[PDB]
RNA sequence: AGACCUGAGUGUGGCAGGACUACCCGCCGAACUUAAGCAUAUUACUCAGCGGAGGAAAAGAAAACAACCGUGAUUCUCUCAGUGAGCGGCGAGCGAAGAGGGAACGAACUCGUUGCCGAAUCGGGUCUUACAAGGCCUUGAGUUGUGGCAC
RNA sequence: CAGUGUCAAGUUGGCAGGUAUUUGUCUGCCAAAGUUAAAUACAGAGUAGGAAGACCGAUAGCGAACAAGUAGCGUGAGCGA
RNA sequence: CACGAGUUGUUCGGAAACUGAGCACAACGUUAUAUCGUUUUGUUAGGAAAGUGAAGGAACUGAAAAGGGGCAACAGAGAACCUGGGAUUAUAUUCCAAAAAGAAAUUGCAUGUGGG
RNA sequence: GAUGCAUCCAAGUGGUGUAUAUCGCAAACUGAUUUCUGCCCAGUGCUCUGAAUGUCAACGUGACGAGAUUCACCGACGCG
RNA sequence: AAGAAGACCCUGUUGAGUUUGACUCCAGUCUGGCUCUGUGCGGCGACAUCUGAGGGUAGGGUGGAAGCGCAAGCGCAAAUGAAAUACCACCACUCGGAACGUUGCUUCACUUAUCGAAUGAAGAGACCAAUGGGUUGCGUAGUCUUCGGGCUAUGCACCGUCUAGGUUUGGGAGUCCGUCCCCCUGUGGGUACCCAACCGUGCUGUACUGAACCAACGGGAUCCGGAGUCUUGUUUCGAGACACUGCCAGAUGGGGAGUUUGGCUG
RNA sequence: UUACUCUCGCGUUGUUCGGAGCGGGGGCUCAAGAUUGAAAAAUGCAUUGUGAGUUCUGCGUUAAAGCAAAAACCUGGGGU
RNA sequence: AAUUACCGAAUCUUUGAACGCAAACGGCGCAUGGGAGAAGCUGUGUCAUCCCCGUGCAUGCCAUAUUCUCAGUGUCGAA
RNA sequence: GCGCGGACAGUAGAGCAGGGGAUCCCCGUGCUUGGCGAGUCCGCGCACCA
């Protein structure tokens, strides 16, 4: 709330007292677009370019997250992939599931190598069962305007 | 709430007939499952009956009667020191309370409880051992 | 420690609800005066200790 | 547990009993030379205690026994804690002339 | 000041965990198998699993049977009875009870309530040759009720 | 019998009386605390004593008539002369 | 195979006495069943888990200090000794005897000399 | 966009990605560059519609009956 | 010739691995109801009761009552119909209202259940004052009384109270002005304010690496304040009686389980 | 310290450095080694110079990879 | 009686439910009783550090305190 | 097997195949049985023990 309208924060309290949840990875910002005095609610757009409100208690950091533009430079390398991911967790390399065979995945098998049943699965798919494209709203290229990812 | 049977991912085997998860309930009541946890938790008291006395949607609570059959009072009393001897120990881990009593059909007589006197099994083996008379 | 805290909350519980009147009633105490004189003339015609007996 | 008393004063009520509710079941145990007491009833004084013991009964009864119609009827609680009744005082000062305009005279 | 009443600390006195587990008591609980297949059924309220006691356990003094000229806590035996009972893809299969002859049997008692009492109760010290079912003392516990008496 | 919901009556009363219901008769009994010996089990138990057998007779009979749950094997659970 | 011997430490390695990936006693919760789960992202548990520096008139009393007790490295951290011996059948930075062959370092207590 | 997505567990104030926070995380497909990636939404999936104007569950509500019960009405996702 | 009870092929009322839009099901997901689950205000309806207010072609019934009604009209007689109206009485179905009780949904305002975060539960709210609280008061007006005093409105009071800073209303008293020493000069030490009002809300700092703890100090007989006080009490924040707990119900559901997938046959 | 005035200077095998203080003179300090002596000849066996290897040590690029922690110990800042 | 048999008295190492804390450690503690004890002191006693032995010390629960010590914006209440 | 919607809108009109004059108007054309209850075909969504 003690916040001007159009300024640039990161780190950004989704509640009071969260100590910072959103706009956190390198690069990442908000954006404040206004205030509400009666409520004490701020509305802000978050990287994903979704719009939320939060308490104008929440506290922001002023500026945007350094380390920035790391995604632009191409890794080039399967040991750079190894590097990167030594830090993180146990999640590369990635084998696909139709390389797999039908004892472990819904898509394995085949005297070739294909998906024999849509890849988009329903919402209420069974874990084991929910892999793919899940609760598609839509699949291919996307032509024309990105909508914004994620939940109305 | 019902009993969830623990089986690994909600998997069972065999026939249909026993593949219900979520359906099946205890054969016990739940005033002999408070009384059964009071008992293990504390064994130097012996469990002598039990009330219900609140629930909630989640939970009940039933309040336990235990005696200490070391206390002199409980030793010396005609009423009440049948409980120290130790055909009693852990009795309602043998449903042998009034809440037992009530799960194992003991509440019935006659013809509403003959196939369960003086116990299920109890009358499972007096009817199912094949008797060998000497002259037969 | 918990026990404190769930006496406190316990009274602000009681007074927060709806208190029928058969529970309400017993927050109607005598007045303090007439309290204290009650008091002693129980204390006049309390009974005998286990030695007096 | 209150269910050992609650029953009481509507008992005494019916019989015709004069009856004082007083706090600290301590103090009455304490009058009795006791821990505690639930309660106590007098049953006869000396004469040097009747003038005392019917000037009791009367103020009693005018707290409790002749009040009956209104014990029995007076729903209690529903009481707000010291900052939710601040915060309503607040508020009402704060929109205490809003809807003055609204009104035709 | 202090009280009780809710909860802690320490001292003192004690108890539980383990073993056994044939039989017994409480839960939990299959499948092979049989149905000439198989899913209900069957195997089986069994095996395996988790708990608990004893010298036996459990049961046991009618909210019992009967429908009689009536019986009379429990347990067990013969029998009822592989049943003109019943259950059952009414298939495979399953499947008791009362009465009758018997074993046993000194088999009966306690509380709670009611109503008449109301600390007469318990524990602890200490005397009696005595951690007395005794006397004395004792606020310690108990009147938010222990103990007596009665159908 | 169990879970959950819902939940009495008061001996003008309840429960039972093996085809559901509503009536009105009859009969038996009085649940929702508790203790209790014997007659029964010991279907892979133990302690101290006993008695036997139309049983087996060292590849049999317990795995074990013997320094046998031993020697040996297995990472181990166990296996086992 | 039989008989009889042989492994010597203040300092070497470990432990007393560190933390790691981790483990899981207590606590609590769950489960008909604890033989289940949580238990280092500063950190147990609705959670009152600290028991003694001081003083003050020799052991009795008590401030402030947030988050219980352990374990897990014989290659990480750590750790005061090293040469000579004509000293063995076999051990040795471990044994050697007042000329300790000898030379050191390092703990814990005590005794003196001296202090400013 | 975190009272989240994916997801472990018989269960809990339980567990993982998450010591994280869209330049993140999770789920698929293709398989370096280069040059490209056409047409088809009928089918089957997936998704949304802030009509769900038909269809249902039991929960309720009413009526008939001495009552057990019978009928009627309401009834959500979803299907259409 | 040996090595292995053919692995090919068939048969068996033998399997197992895998698949699915096989049969029969189970977790998971989602959805409804009940429950958890409290307060107060309103809204739309439903129920009970008073009561409007009209009225296949047209001039709804259904019955007593063919005569009186102040008046004087309706026929048993004129007009119809798939039905012919009087004076007392006689309503179909809709529409309309309270004024009470109950309440099924539902808007809003709450907060104590509950849920979500944070924190070493580290400083909440008020004092700024009610549509608040109380015999641990005082009146008034009704209405009751067990005669002691209540209840409902109504008012007065008590609970109940202090502040950085900002702006302006009154008070003198020491010496910005100047003063009190030492060396025209230089330097060193201090005060240059208090009260009251409105605002404000608990406020001594700001708009590329410092130090800060175990107070001094001032009063009263060691306490006190310095360091405000209070508590119808919630650790705080955000939601909030829904979305979270259990039960019941429907759909979905190869993720998974069990099982089957005839026979004859050159 | 007119050091860098229009070719600044110093220095590495090597990627530098300097008015945020180069270079020269004179010093302070740390780390590696030297040299002298005590041990020590009383021991050991039957000698004092160079060149090559050798990582103790000194010199304090891959990275979307930036390369443990604690005990113990050390010193100061405050106070006695 | 190194006989046998039986049984009342005794003994009974390290563990193990194992319970002061641990453990591929014959390991390490706190409290409390003892034992031994060099150098100094008048052979004797005494004895710091070190060393040896006994006893108690897990968790939970019950009872209890000749009436122990406390906690709570729980409920009261002093005079 | 149960319920619904429909035999274009209905309480017999509308769309429009074929008709006169200059795309306009006008002729035509159109689920059963009973005094508003009981059957036939399409679909939907739902039931499935000879
Ligand atoms: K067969
Ligand atoms: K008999
Ligand atoms: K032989
Ligand atoms: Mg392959
Ligand atoms: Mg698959
Ligand atoms: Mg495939
Ligand atoms: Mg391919
Ligand atoms: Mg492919
Ligand atoms: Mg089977
Ligand atoms: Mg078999
Ligand atoms: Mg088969
Ligand atoms: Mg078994
Ligand atoms: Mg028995
Ligand atoms: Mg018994
Ligand atoms: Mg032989
Ligand atoms: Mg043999
Ligand atoms: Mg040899
Ligand atoms: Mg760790
Ligand atoms: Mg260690
Ligand atoms: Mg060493
Ligand atoms: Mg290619
Ligand atoms: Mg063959
Ligand atoms: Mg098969
Ligand atoms: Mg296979
Ligand atoms: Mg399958
Ligand atoms: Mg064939
Ligand atoms: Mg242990
Ligand atoms: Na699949
Ligand atoms: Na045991
Ligand atoms: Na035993
Ligand atoms: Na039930
Ligand atoms: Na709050
Ligand atoms: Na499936």
């Amino acid at each position: 709330g003690q916040i001007t309208e159009g300024c640039i924060v990161c780190n950004v309290e989704a509640k009071p007292g969260d100590r910072g949840t959103l706009a956190r990875a390198s690069g990442d910002y908000c954006i404040i677009i206004s205030h509400n005095h009666e409520t004490g609610r701020t509305r802000l757009k978050l990287p994903s370019g979704q719009k939320k409100s939060v308490p104008s208690t929440s506290r922001a950091m002023i500026g945007i997250i350094s380390g920035g533009g790391r995604i632009e430079k191409p890794v080039l390398k399967a040991g750079n992939s190894f590097y990167r991911f030594r830090g993180k967790r146990n999640c590369w390399p990635k084998v696909r599931g139709v390389a797999r065979n039908p004892v472990e995945h819904p898509h394995g098998g085949g005297n070739h190598q294909h998906i024999g049943h849509p890849s988009t699965v329903s919402r209420h798919s069974p874990p084991g069962q929910k892999v793919g494209l899940i609760a598609a709203r839509r699949t291919g290229r996307i032509r024309g305007g990105k909508a914004v990812k994620g939940a109305w | 709430g019902g009993r969830k049977r623990p089986v690994h991912k909600g998997i069972t085997y065999g026939k249909p007939k026993t593949s219900g998860v979520l359906g099946m309930k205890l054969n016990k009541n739940n005033q002999a499952v408070a009384e059964q946890r009071l008992g293990k938790r504390f064994g130097n008291l012996r469990v002598l009956n039990s009330y219900w006395v609140n629930m909630d949607s989640t939970f009940k609570w039933y309040e336990v009667i235990a005696v200490d059959p070391m206390c002199k009072t409980i030793r010396r009393d005609p009423r009440i020191n049948w409980i120290v001897n130790s055909v009693h120990k852990h009795r309602e881990q043998r449903g042998l309370t009034s809440a037992g009593r009530k799960h194992r059909g003991l509440r019935h007589k006659g013809h509403k409880a003959s196939k369960l006197r003086p116990s299920y099994r109890a009358a499972w083996r007096r009817n199912n051992r094949i008797v060998f008379l000497r002259k037969r | 420690p918990t026990f404190v805290t769930m006496q406190r909350k316990k009274r602000v519980l009681q007074r927060r609800l709806k208190v029928p009147p058969a529970l309400n009633q017993f927050t109607k105490v005598l007045d303090r005066a007439s309290r204290n004189e009650a008091l002693k003339l129980i204390k006049k015609y309390a009974p005998e200790t286990r030695k007096a007996r | 547990p209150v269910e050992l008393v609650l029953w009481m004063p509507n008992l005494c009520r019916a019989n015709k009993i004069p009856y004082a509710i007083v706090k600290d079941m301590a103090r009455l145990g304490d009058a009795i030379g006791r821990k505690t007491a639930t309660c106590v009833a007098l049953t006869d004084v000396n004469a040097e205690d009747e003038a005392t013991l019917k000037n009791l009964i009367r103020s009693v009864n005018a707290r409790f026994l002749s009040r009956s119609d209104v014990i029995r009827r007076q729903w209690g609680g529903l009481q707000l804690s010291l900052r939710s009744r601040a915060e309503l005082r607040k508020k009402h000062a704060r929109n205490a002339g809003v809807d003055a305009a609204a009104i035709i005279q």
